[PDB]
């Protein structure tokens, strides 16, 4: 009831699910499914029991190529995984009926752990997830085999690595989608420091779900950072709706119209025409054989342009089945649309700027890497406030095997555990349903 | 016969070492010393030149009411005043740190897979040799692709280069031997077998950037500089586009996926990037020292060469300058590498263990800790009581605590073959020492030693770690002198007694087995003595680009 | 679509290069084998190397985006991603670096384009790159004196011409023949010698370079005198500026 | 009459500067160059002595198919090859960074309140003088309290010292003048009046630690080293117990409560402690440069001396080594301080503004930004079009973009007297330039420039900041050459036109107005020329402690 | 005294929303109260939150 806007919401096959939903029913501040995904990502941990066992048997702990000769311990951890995980759960849970979850995967080689919400309710941040999980498994392993006081420190090194000598859990056999609080580029950035490959791994390469998960995480960070407060709130909400949630089926329909033979440029032409048709933009001035367009609603123009940008990525990198060109699309979609129209590009030039440096740092000697190692906290790609990274997730979802540093190489443990969680794997479905459910509370 | 420190005490003092009384106050203050005389004369000249007062012996209290002692560098016949062992006055010490700071280990295993799988090109011993000729031109700061590039002066950067090693003898044989660290030449047969088995068919670069750049900039420069010139040499030697999408995989591999830093970055209160002293773990410092591959029939010599390496770097440069500054902490460190004193205590401990148990044959438990650590602590403390000259030499309680506990901890690990029980022995030594003499170290010396016993075997988040993985950023250890370098020695001790080729990382061990380094890591205390005598020639000087 | 504002010849040329319905002028004939030779990625008659298996041999996720977006042929086959790169003289070459990337993403599918002052590059699946590269080499995208095919050592966009009117090339890949007035390619784009050189035809004369160029210059048509093009660039600056403060 | 860059173009090339054609390929490649010939011979000697190939002109592609050019250092008559301006080969450049890195500013206001209120002792001009004599003995590394201390060699640390300043002229006159930076001597009358009013009765120390220590260690060493020796000198000069509870107040004051670092610490991806280049904000860099107090009737000259200071430090040493390495970024920076090119464009813009508006008299709005930045951008790009030799000289698009926009942004700030509209003019220049030539910079050059317009006037958390407070860690600016040094110039511009004594911090301005510095900050371009000619003598060398 | 609503922290990873939301609300309210111009509003931001994001 703060904003009058309403949107139509669709599924990932292009079918209308719920019409006329108030914009604020998709806000991170109001929608219960966004709250559940965020709290879920804070509390979920993957444990590699096979890796802990192999590190102990070889004494290879504490980082790359590190080994301590004479410290080897041969423990049957995977063979006793059921007993070890149950013992661990007893320490992790606060009460027997709470929302603690501990589930063995891969015949006991892996475990999915979700630490109870009550621990986060009296915590400053999110590090209780890895730290509570790691000590429960260290203690459970020692207790399972009666490991001596003299040898137990090797179990700790196998589970959590070189920490506290290193700042990070260096050499650890546990993993999370978030990274430590010290690595934030600024306050409020934690939901941005989630590797693109981890998002693509958790959503099993489904393009629209990958785009949805990345957009929810990015735009939710924009609220935590204060960017979506006051004058800019509506712009960020419309961005989430049209770029990440396929609002009004605009992304879907632009991909449909341009997928067989289209290019970046053809998607642009379709989006400008659609904006005109809907009354978002109109001719303000005629020059010599050139129309200058204007708008009485910059936030809506930005949203329409952002939907075009996502579709242009899907068409361009989709046709190559190769993610690297997403840096190019992010640049020239915005560059072209400004000279096509006389209106500012997505995020008022910040997507274009992010794309300039992302192109450089994915085709040069100095740093970066392939598209899948970036994220909203990376120095190269933090500049746009939520409108760039979701396209990178879509592009990597569409990649058919051109990358050395693929989700298979960087994110295998995250894939096995985090894809088990339905709200992480298929977020679009849950956020839409929740928005429908609270529609009359707005 | 004589204890090993007797010759040094006899050179320092007119009295026999057992005598309890002496004469003070009539030595002429600073005038008794050649070096203090040099300093007073320099201070007058400096002050006059710049128009601001500087060094002046009449400020504060008057040094030299007692004998200002010479120190013997242990294992040598070199005696010098302690000022000659200050890191500022000793170029060998500064070059030891530069040689570590400017080194990074960088795999070629992912790089070669990018070439074969993404580019579809071949990698052979020949293409590797061509690549190594290319990177040895580029790495010091010279160009391979662009027109109108301006370059570093080759003689200013003569100490920068790239070598490789690999456990595959046949492949190593095919690469030009100028670029190869030869594991069979540098290590005795059994150690060579172990190291080659650890490396296997992996191929690793040892990259040293220029000392002049490391001094201008910082440790976190090293892996970046290395990565830039690896990236250019990959483009040139393998015919990439000069900047295509695949170029990014070589950058991420060289900077992140297959890099071994010497040190990890530090938290904000002591903010530092990679390759600074506080990030180097004790296990790596032991493996950087190369005493293991030359003195392998003497486990005491190997362990105490590691102590010397770490006491200098961690107490004089790191704690005494990066983390504080000023006069600093020379003699807190020299106690562990001068006068043959730690050597006497540790040879006693090794002989006790050998006779009673056999090296590495004692049970790994608290019974062994209580036996060996107590026996060696009492030996060491009894020497200070029987030889008043020894007590006056190591005059600060902190110095004596570090030396006695290092003997006790090393000897405990000689018996058990395990570093964690050695560490328990170190802390027990401190507690016994404190009760025997009703003192231990400086005001804040035993912060870590009172947390000590309880954190040796803890498994909790910021408490539990094997000693080889600990270092200067382990929370209890982050502030105080007289522990870090001794901990590196205790980390080495069980491995030296076992005859292990390395302590914590075999790549780090091989990477410093290199005769092209400036500092000689096989004989660390020898080099400190050469530096004290003003006989060591460092890299990094600007004399070629300044006036005569 | 309108592509670009402005009332100069330059501005019209910029629009024409972007418009896929504008038929680029063909200026020279190049054989399929000679395109492959200039690229230097494979030898004529060598099978395309692969980076992954053919798409039809793999099990894709069920995905409506994958269903709606037709893969280019080299993607179906699993080809490597390879490149072609050009440098354009500031002395009136027909195409220029931002003109190329803007035009490439209007005309070509599945493209990764990059713009730099001294080099402009496209990366795409190898068999599709070979088809695009024929058009880039045979049409008025290219002049053999004021443009060059260069995968490294690109210096020259900003240098004075030699006495033949050719752009500088550190590795001299393109050689002007005084006897024919034609240029031959004697090396591939990375600088290795070709067994047999490739005819690239005659350089465009001075009047034709002026008619076809997309750079603005004081001795051509200056940008400051295309007042409608300047007006839109100033508009974008003002509206970006206001938008970052408030909406 | 002639454009300011014409003489340099005539020196470089045989042709007149307007000619469009030349001759290539017959210059002998590297053999045309005196400097490259020196490097070839040095590479042969280096490889022969060490047994590993090094510099070799035949690796990769052959430099010098075009003329390898001399460069005029702007405002001088010195011409040198570009290699002599590389920071590795230039001791002036290295010493400029050492003088900033080894400096900290430390109040005495809390310290004097501790002495008076907690120790109950008096502070007067005479007690402050006694304290300063003491700390000038101690700061270089010498002792004032304990027996048997070993010390730094005073000649190795001759560049370390402590001075003070205050805005109260009568107090300043009572402190011994060897230790005082005299504001009325160093600054013209109106600037002196402003600065003294800012400082008032406050008293501040400027502390410089030894270059040899800064090079061995890092920037975060400086405030620690300063505080240790301040602490010892407070003990000695005011008769504290040597270590009581009040001693901690002096530590906390000197390290935290009244310390002014040159640079703040950086986030983990580019982890560094304090006093590294990335933490120095643009307003401090402008205030470190001392052109403002000597060239105050010429606001162009003041602004472009700041550009030179910042282009060198931020692009060659910071982005080109700390954040990357190798051959690096010499000519990305030299474009902004060579050939009098930026000077020609910026004098044009200053003249334009003075004639249309009067300096500082234009409305502070977008109408002025559009007017001035468009006019100056068109002027600069016309010069490259009119003179082919100029375009061949500044051959990289990124160089031209930074030069033209610096003139546009400085000129816009000369008109409005406000840095923020200057910055809006910088971004508009980039957008016009990109459309004019259908090219701008390197692949990643305009990341910040496409974010730029919108982030000039933003007020959001990690977006909004006056230009004077921005620096190398402002998010959009953290990666790329050809901006940071120029932004320091735009920060200086409006203040130079207004006649302001400082840009962002008056303490920083006074702290570098000190003739005991090694580098001369009043003439940064003159100093770069002296180091290029191998005539600059740096501090920090080890000749005294190494073999003759 | 400002207490930022609990619902903002229920969907945040940590606690920096408190200072960041409070700072931007007061920056915008001050600008709106006096109609501070686009050219000068960055001074209001500096007075509320300091040298961040350079520091
Ligand atoms: C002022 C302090 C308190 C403070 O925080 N640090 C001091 C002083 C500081 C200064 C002394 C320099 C000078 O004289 O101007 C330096 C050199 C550090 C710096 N700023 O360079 C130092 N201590 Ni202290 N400090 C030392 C030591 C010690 C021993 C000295 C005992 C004695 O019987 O002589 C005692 C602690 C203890 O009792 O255990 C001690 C105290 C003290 N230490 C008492 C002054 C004691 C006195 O009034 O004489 N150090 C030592 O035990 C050996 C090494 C020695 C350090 C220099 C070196 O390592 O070469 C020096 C290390
Ligand atoms: C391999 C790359 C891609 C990579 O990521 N960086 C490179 C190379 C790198 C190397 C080149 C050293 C070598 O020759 O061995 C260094 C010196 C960095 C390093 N490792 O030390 C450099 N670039 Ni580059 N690089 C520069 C330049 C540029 C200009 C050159 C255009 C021209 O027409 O010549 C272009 C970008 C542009 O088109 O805008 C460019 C590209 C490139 N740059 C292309 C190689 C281009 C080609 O194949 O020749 N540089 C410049 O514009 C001037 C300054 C110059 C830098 C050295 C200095 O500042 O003195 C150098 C800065
Ligand atoms: C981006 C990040 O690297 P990472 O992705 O490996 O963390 C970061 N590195 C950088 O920001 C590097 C910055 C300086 C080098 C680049 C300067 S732009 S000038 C060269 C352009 S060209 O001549 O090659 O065309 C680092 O923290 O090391
Ligand atoms: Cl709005
Ligand atoms: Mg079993
Ligand atoms: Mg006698
Ligand atoms: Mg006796
Ligand atoms: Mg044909
Ligand atoms: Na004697
Ligand atoms: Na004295
Ligand atoms: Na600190
Ligand atoms: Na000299
Ligand atoms: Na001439
Ligand atoms: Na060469
Ligand atoms: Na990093
Ligand atoms: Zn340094």
């Amino acid at each position: 009831a703060k904003f009058e806007d309403k949107v139509d919401l669709y599924d990932d096959r292009g079918n209308l699910v719920e019409e006329q939903v108030p914009l604020e029913a998709l806000s991170p501040l109001r929608n219960p499914a966004i709250k559940s995904i965020v709290q879920g990502i804070k509390r979920t941990v993957a444990v590699n029991l096979e890796g802990i066992e192999n590190a102990l048997k070889t004494a290879k702990v504490g980082g790359p190529a590190c080994k301590i000769m004479g410290r080897e311990l041969d423990l049957d951890i995977v063979g006793n995984a059921e007993s070890i995980a149950a013992a661990a759960k007893e320490m992790i849970q606060v009460t027997e009926d709470d929302d603690t979850n501990v589930e063995l995967l891969g015949g006991g080689k892996r475990a999915l752990v979700q630490v109870p919400s009550a621990r986060f309710d009296v915590a400053a941040e999110y590090s209780a997830a890895p730290l509570v999980t790691a000590t429960a498994f260290v203690q459970a392993i020692i207790n399972e085999f009666d490991v001596s006081m003299y040898d137990a420190n090797m179990v700790k090194a196998a589970v959590l690595g070189r920490y506290p000598q290193s700042v990070e859990y260096m050499g650890a056999n546990i993993a999370t989608m978030l990274d430590i609080p010290q690595k934030l580029e600024g306050p409020g950035y934690a939901l941005r420091n989630i590797m693109v490959n981890h998002v693509v791994a958790a959503t099993l390469k489904n393009t629209l779900q990958a785009a949805a998960l990345s957009t929810i995480l990015e735009q939710t960070a924009m609220f935590e950072m204060g960017d979506a407060v006051g004058a800019f709130e509506r712009m960020h909400l419309l961005g989430l709706a049209y770029q990440g949630m396929n609002a009004d089926n605009l992304v879907f329909d632009l991909v449909k119209a341009n997928g067989k033979e289209g290019t970046v440029g053809s998607v642009i032409a379709d989006l400008v025409e659609r904006a005109l048709e809907d009354g978002v933009i109109k001719v303000e001035k005629e020059l010599t054989d050139y129309k200058v367009y204007g708008t009485d609603d910059l936030a809506m123009w930005n949203a329409y342009a952002a939907a075009g940008l996502m579709a242009a990525t899907m068409v361009n990198q989709g046709a190559a089945r190769a993610a690297q060109g997403v840096s190019s699309t992010l640049l020239y979609y915005n560059d072209l649309i400004e000279f096509e129209t006389g209106l500012p590009s997505v995020d008022f030039g910040k997507v274009e700027g992010t794309a300039v440096g992302f192109s450089f740092f994915s085709h040069s000697i100095y740093g970066g890497g392939g598209p899948g190692i970036f994220n909203g906290n990376h120095i190269v790609t933090r500049h746009s406030k939520g409108f760039a990274i979701p396209c990178v997730a879509a592009a990597m979802a569409l990649d058919a095997g051109t990358q050395m540093f693929s989700p298979e190489a960087t994110s295998g443990l995250i894939k096995e555990v985090f894809s088990q969680v339905d709200e992480f794997r298929e977020p679009l479905k849950y956020v839409v349903e929740a928005a429908a459910e609270i529609k009359n509370e707005i | 016969a004589d204890k090993l420190f007797i010759n040094a005490l006899k050179k320092k003092f007119e009295e026999s070492p057992e005598e309890k009384k002496t004469t003070f106050y009539t030595l002429g203050g600073w005038k008794q010393s050649e070096r203090k005389t040099e300093f007073v004369n320099a201070g007058k000249e400096v002050a006059a030149k710049r128009g601001i007062p500087q060094y002046n012996p009449d400020i504060g209290t008057p040094l030299g009411q007692r004998v200002l002692m010479p120190y013997q560098v242990s294992t040598t016949d070199t005696y010098v005043e302690g000022d000659d062992l200050h890191f500022v006055n000793n170029a060998a010490m500064q070059q030891m740190w530069d040689d570590i700071r400017r080194t990074v280990i960088v795999g070629l295993n992912h790089a070669h897979a990018v070439i074969e799988k993404r580019l579809g090109k071949e990698v052979t011993p020949e293409t590797i040799t061509h690549y190594l000729e290319t990177v040895n031109h580029a790495m010091p700061g010279a160009a391979v692709v662009q027109e109108h590039m301006v370059e570093t002066h080759p003689a200013l950067v003569a100490d920068s280069y790239v070598k490789v090693f690999t456990g595959n003898d046949e492949i190593a044989d095919e690469i030009d031997p100028a670029f190869v660290i030869d594991i069979n030449k540098q290590f005795p047969e059994d150690q060579a077998e172990t190291l080659k088995a650890e490396v296997g068919d992996g191929i690793w670069q040892v990259v040293r950037i220029p000392t002049i750049v490391s001094r201008t900039c910082d440790g976190a420069t090293t892996s970046r500089w290395s990565a830039m010139q690896i990236g250019m040499s990959m483009i040139s030697a393998y015919k990439q586009a000069a900047g295509e999408a695949a170029t990014g995989d070589f950058a991420y591999a060289a900077k992140h996926a297959e890099v071994i830093h010497m040190g990890t970055y530090l938290p904000v209160r002591r903010a530092r990037g990679e390759n600074e002293p506080g990030g180097v773990p004790f296990g790596y410092l032991a493996d950087i020292c190369q005493s293991s591959r030359v003195n392998y029939e003497d486990p005491v010599r190997v362990s105490l060469d590691v102590v010397a390496t770490g006491a200098m770097l961690y107490d004089q440069i790191w704690l005494g300058s990066y983390m504080s500054g000023g006069v600093g902490f020379t003699q807190y460190a020299t106690a562990a590498y001068t006068d043959n004193i730690l050597d006497d205590f540790t040879y006693f401990g090794k002989e006790y263990v050998e006779d009673k148990y056999g090296l590495c044959e004692a049970p790994n438990n608290m019974d062994t800790v209580l036996d060996v650590a107590t026996e060696v602590t009492f030996y060491g403390l009894e020497q200070y009581e029987e030889y008043p000259a020894l007590l006056e030499d190591q005059f600060g309680g902190s110095q004596r605590a570090a030396v006695v506990a290092a003997a006790a901890g090393c000897s405990t690990a000689f018996a058990t073959g395990n570093a964690q029980t050695g560490l328990s022995g170190w802390y027990l030594s401190m507690y016994l020492h404190k009760e025997q003499h009703s003192r231990l170290g400086f005001y804040g010396y035993d912060l870590q030693d009172q947390c000590g016993a309880s954190n040796v075997f803890s498994i909790r988040g910021d408490e539990g770690l094997p000693l080889e993985l600990r270092g200067p950023n382990y929370p209890n250890y982050a502030m105080n002198v007289g522990h870090q370098g001794e901990y590196a020695g205790i980390s080495q001790a069980p491995h030296a007694a076992r005859g292990d080729a390395f302590v914590f990382n075999p790549l780090v061990k091989i990477a410093f087995a290199d005769d092209n380094l400036v500092f000689d890591f096989t004989n660390v205390r020898g080099e400190f003595a050469k530096g004290a005598l003003r006989e060591f020639e460092p890299a990094g000087e600007r004399a070629l680009i300044t006036p005569a | 679509a309108q592509y670009y504002p402005g009332t100069t010849k330059v501005a019209q040329n910029r629009r024409n290069f972007c418009n896929p319905e504008y038929e680029l002028e063909k200026l020279r004939e190049i054989s399929d084998e000679d395109v492959v030779k200039i690229l230097g990625h494979r030898a004529p008659g060598e099978e395309y190397p692969s980076v992954h298996p053919p798409l039809e041999e793999m099990d894709e996720p069920e995905d409506a985006i994958r269903e709606m977006v037709e893969p280019i042929d080299g993607a179906k086959a699993g080809d490597r991603v390879r490149y072609i790169q050009f440098t354009d003289s500031m002395y009136f070459a027909p195409a220029q670096p931002y003109v190329r990337s803007r035009a490439y993403l209007c005309r070509y599918r599945g493209a990764d384009a990059g713009t730099l002052s001294g080099r402009q590059i496209i990366e795409t699946r190898e068999r599709d790159l070979e088809k695009i590269s024929k058009e880039l080499l045979e049409t008025e995208f290219f002049d053999p004196a004021r443009s060059g095919v260069r995968g490294k050592s690109v210096h020259g966009h900003s240098l004075r011409l030699d006495e033949d009117g050719m752009m500088f090339d550190m590795l001299r890949r393109q050689i002007y023949n005084k006897d024919t007035g034609r240029v031959e390619m004697v090396k591939n784009q990375i600088g290795d010698e070709l067994d047999e050189p490739v005819d690239l035809g005659e350089p465009l004369d001075e009047e034709t370079l002026m008619e076809k160029t997309t750079i603005y210059r004081v001795d051509g048509e200056a940008y400051r005198d295309d007042v409608e093009a300047v007006e839109i660039m100033q508009r974008i600056h003002v509206l970006r500026s206001q938008g970052g403060f408030n909406l």
